[PDB]
RNA sequence: ACCCCUAUACCUUCUGCAUAAUGAAUUAACUAGAAAUAACUUUGCAAGGAGAGCCAAAGCUAAGACCCCCGAAACCAGACGAGCUACCUAAGAACAGCUAAAAGAGCACACCCGUCUAUGUAGCAAAAUAGUGGGAAGAUUUAUAGGUAGAGGCGACAAACCUACCGAGCCUGGUGAUAGCUGGUUGUCCAAGAUAGAAUCUUAGUUCAACUUUAAAUUUGCCCACAGAACCAAAUCCCCUUGUAAAUUUAACUGUUAGUCCAAAGAGGAACAGCUCUUUGGACACUAGGAAAAAACCUUGUAGAGAGAGUAAAAAAUUUAACACCCAUAGUAGGCCUAAAAGCAGCCACCAAUUAAGAAAGCGUUCAAGCUCAACACCCACUACCUAAAAAAUCCCAAACAUAUA
RNA sequence: GUACCCUAACCGUGCAAAGGUAGCAUAAUCACUUGUUCCUUAAAUAGGGACCUGUAUGAAUGGCUCCACGAGGGUUCAGCUGUCUCUUACUUUUAACCAGUGAAAUUGACCUGCCCGUGAAGAGGCGGGCAUAACACAGCAAGACGAGAAGACCCUAUGGAGCU
RNA sequence: ACCUCGGAGCAGAACCCAACCUCCGAGCAGUACAUGCUAAGACUUCACCAGUCAAAGCGAACCUCAAUUGAUCCAAUAACUUGACCAACGGAACAAGUUACCCUAGGGAUAACAGCGCAAUCCUAUUCUAGAGUCCAUAUCAACAAUAGGGUUUACGACCUCGAUGUUGGAUCAGGACAUCCCGAUGGUGCAGCCGCUAUUAAAGGUUCGUUUGUUCAACGAUUAAAGUCCUACGUGAUCUGAGUUCAGACCGGAGUAAUCCAGGUCGGUUUCUAUCUACUUUAAAUUCCUCCCUGUACGAAAGGACAAGAGAAAUAAGGCCUACUUCACAAAGCGCCUUCCCCCGUAAAUGAUAUCAUCUCAACUUAGAUACCCACACCCACCCAAGAACAGGGUU
């Protein structure tokens, strides 16, 4: 019997690849995620697979933030106007801090 | 179920006692596979409730 | 010398063998690791090296050092075989006696065969002997020559027979066929060394990874502080200190990739299995002591000698059931229902006299009648431990012991 | 669907090339099966006779009888007997002893016991107990998972071969 | 039945994680036509192959979805590009059956027999007290359910054995357990007696012959005191048989194009072994039935009809001997004859404390409650024997 068929796929190893206080460079994946289990912050980019990578160079931070959707998202934006009155929505987001500056002015000519 | 209902039933004095079950009835399936059949090919069907 | 104590042959195979798994009587002799690509080590020379060819952004040249043995059923080519046997050809031979005289007739010798039983089973015999049988003038038996041969012959088809193992003869050659399969693999000593998985006409194998080994180069490697990891339990990831000394990379490869128990979280099954399947962690496949013998439980690991010492784990405890005495009239056969249901079939109520008795708690009566309890008195006082089995097949299984100071 | 059960002479419907005919029939016959009835026996899963969509019989895949015949398979009357109740006695061979000659399979080494337990799960060899001077000869076959034949059944092999 | 891909649980919280485990799906569709080019850094289904995200830049503008898929070679095409339910989905360019006529290399890594583990199934005992039993749970039976045990069935597992652990029934010889069929003892009864039912104790002794069937079983005939249940490698094939079952021949029915097959029937079909080692090869107390009398007694309305005590007669078993009979004949045998002896424990009572009654007492206490055989021992050269395989033994006056 067992007519039960299917379900051989294997795991995703999916998750965090950069957890809290690691140096991440610029294009480093920080998450792989099915849904959006931790949202794009600061200089964090999302790909189309909902993939979380380092827009800059820095320090990888998780932090705990309001969530205000775009008033264009419908799910959303029911879900936020049907919220009760005074209920604030948090969701969880990933920041890189950015650890060198942008560039410096140096000395070059003499005229 | 029935050896407690029985019981306490006829036991009870039905003029001056109350009896209520504090247990569900059978939920949980229990199954159970052919007689004689090896081990393997896929899980019995249901059988009874406990 | 034995008697005392200790001690479960070896190899192979396997998760695991004293195993009642394999091999071996014993001795002597014989009998099994062949080589490249690269690398590493040591020389020579050196932007070149080599006795032409070739290689060269330190290379080139030379050397060293690394890759087993036996075994099928088979396939094909060319020979040799019909002195056995299958069938045929040529020319021969044999068949007493009796019935009836005709017969693929009957009884029955010789002769041919082989039904059944017994013996025999390395035998007298690689198919026999004794008895019993079928046929025995015919499609019979038999001597002599000859013929048909293997991708075939021959066959009253049993896939029978073709020189004592014919589903396709035998010999030689290809041939040292091949074998993911079994068996074997020969001096001494030391050291490191245990199994995530994925593909596969693949799960008895192999390749990659993983683990393991060696040689180099370098710097971090394990244990981890706080903070950090999502909405719909035990823990883990990350991780500075700190304690320690390993780790990563480069070069070269083999081998392991047929797994068992225990504790824990689960799944399947019977909340069966010394059952099957995952995960975490041990141990075993390595030593020693213990639990009786003992894989997996507990104690313990790094190797020698000692006729020294302190310790580790380490020896099962339990033995059960006494419960009172004395007393009892009566408003009433309370009412209803019923034939009666009277305290006691079923209903409503449950008052009330004696000092003190339920409009009755069990029995018992068709119903009655009866006898116990609750009640007076009585009196030492309710005395009140609140617990519970047994079986199987050779023969019970250490001997025993309650009392001399941890 | 139709004549109380069974069963349809009968009616309706669909498909096919034709829809199994005569005969036999519980079979040398799938299950039912030891089918039902009679004979045979004291007693019958045997044998013979009968019934029977045989729900898988059946006509040169030859069907059904019949005369002879058969080391074919089954049943049986009577007789016969050690076949047995129930075994005994004797002779020969074999045997045992003496003399001569003189093999083979087998064999890790053995100084080769019993009970219970254990253990790769059935112990002569381990644990606990018991037993125990040594050594031939005859006999037995319970054990040495006894000897023989690298299981004749099962599975595996990217191993074969024969046949269709 | 499944073979590839994805989601959820198992796998609760970084990752990963199996089962012929539990569920749900996929082999597309829709939009766009910059769905253009290029390029840091990463992820990765535990390898590789494959797959995934993407800053900046050039050029423009001002993709949704979960899986939704297929390598190399080769083929088509001028080119760009495009080709398999290669679905056994890491894919051999293209190949089915059958073998009992079979063969080889192996495997107890893997089935059949046996053992072992387990007890679902099977069996037994107890607890509870519904119910049946005129009444009455407990003379007897017994629902729902609970507790415990056994290892006889059918299974399940695959742990020893495939460089062989030979098999079903039957013969022969039996060893053992008691959960007792009979014989012994006792308690209860819905036990008047005879018969019964139920329980306790008892394994010394016994437990038939036939017809059919290969049968174990089962049916039937006739008995008996009874015709027990099991274990012993479903005891026992180096003791036997080979009827059955699963080799090669053949037939019937069916299946198949056929070879051939059927967990269907039928006829036939080789059962080797010289014993090396262990073990063993003479251990005297017997049971049961029937007959008579007791006795037509006890008992009982009658019909029916004992138990003890005692006497006799048998049968079997064990041991032995030939007087006769019989096979036979200096003798061995049975079909003939002779002999055969102890108890057995369940319980029923008396006295009497704990508990000044009572109480059979895991209170102290009282009652029911073996002998036999053998036994000395350098006469031995030799002969004989009722003694014996050899040896040994007895006799030789
Ligand atoms: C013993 N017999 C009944 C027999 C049985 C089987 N099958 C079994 O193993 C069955 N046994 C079970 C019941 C399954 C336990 C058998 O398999 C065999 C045989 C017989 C042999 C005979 C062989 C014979 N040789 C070796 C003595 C012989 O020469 C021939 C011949 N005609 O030439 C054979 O046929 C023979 O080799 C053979 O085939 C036999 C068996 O296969
Ligand atoms: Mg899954
Ligand atoms: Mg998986
Ligand atoms: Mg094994
Ligand atoms: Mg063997
Ligand atoms: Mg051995
Ligand atoms: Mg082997
Ligand atoms: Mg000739
Ligand atoms: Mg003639
Ligand atoms: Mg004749
Ligand atoms: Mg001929
Ligand atoms: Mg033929
Ligand atoms: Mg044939
Ligand atoms: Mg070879
Ligand atoms: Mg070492
Ligand atoms: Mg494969
Ligand atoms: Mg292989
Ligand atoms: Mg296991
Ligand atoms: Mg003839
Ligand atoms: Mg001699
Ligand atoms: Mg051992
Ligand atoms: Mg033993
Ligand atoms: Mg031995
Ligand atoms: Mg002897
Ligand atoms: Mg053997
Ligand atoms: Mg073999
Ligand atoms: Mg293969
Ligand atoms: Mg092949
Ligand atoms: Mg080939
Ligand atoms: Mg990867
Ligand atoms: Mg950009
Ligand atoms: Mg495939
Ligand atoms: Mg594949
Ligand atoms: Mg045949
Ligand atoms: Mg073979
Ligand atoms: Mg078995
Ligand atoms: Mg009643
Ligand atoms: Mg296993
Ligand atoms: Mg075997
Ligand atoms: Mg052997
Ligand atoms: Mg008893
Ligand atoms: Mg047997
Ligand atoms: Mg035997
Ligand atoms: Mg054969
Ligand atoms: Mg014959
Ligand atoms: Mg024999
Ligand atoms: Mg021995």
């Amino acid at each position: 019997s067992s007519k039960n068929l299917g379900g051989k796929s294997s795991g995703r190893r999916q998750g965090i690849k950069k957890m809290e206080g690691h140096y991440v460079h610029a294009g480093n994946i920080i998450a792989t995620q099915r849904h959006f289990r931790w949202h794009p912050g600061a200089h964090v980019g999302v790909g189309k697979n909902k993939c979380l990578y380092a827009l800059e160079e820095g320090i990888v931070r998780y932090t705990k933030e309001v969530y205000v959707p775009h008033p264009r998202n419908t799910e959303a934006v029911d879900l936020i106007t049907r919220l009760p009155k005074g209920a604030v929505l948090y969701k969880t987001f990933v920041h890189v801090v950015p650890a060198k500056p942008e560039g410096t002015f140096k000395l070059v000519a003499m005229l | 179920f029935e050896m407690m209902r029985l019981t306490i039933n006829r036991s009870m004095d039905p003029k001056n006692m109350f009896a209520i079950w504090r247990v569900p009835a059978p939920f949980k399936p229990i199954t159970r596979k052919s007689v004689g059949h090896r081990m393997g090919g896929g899980k019995g069907a249901i059988d009874h409730y406990v």
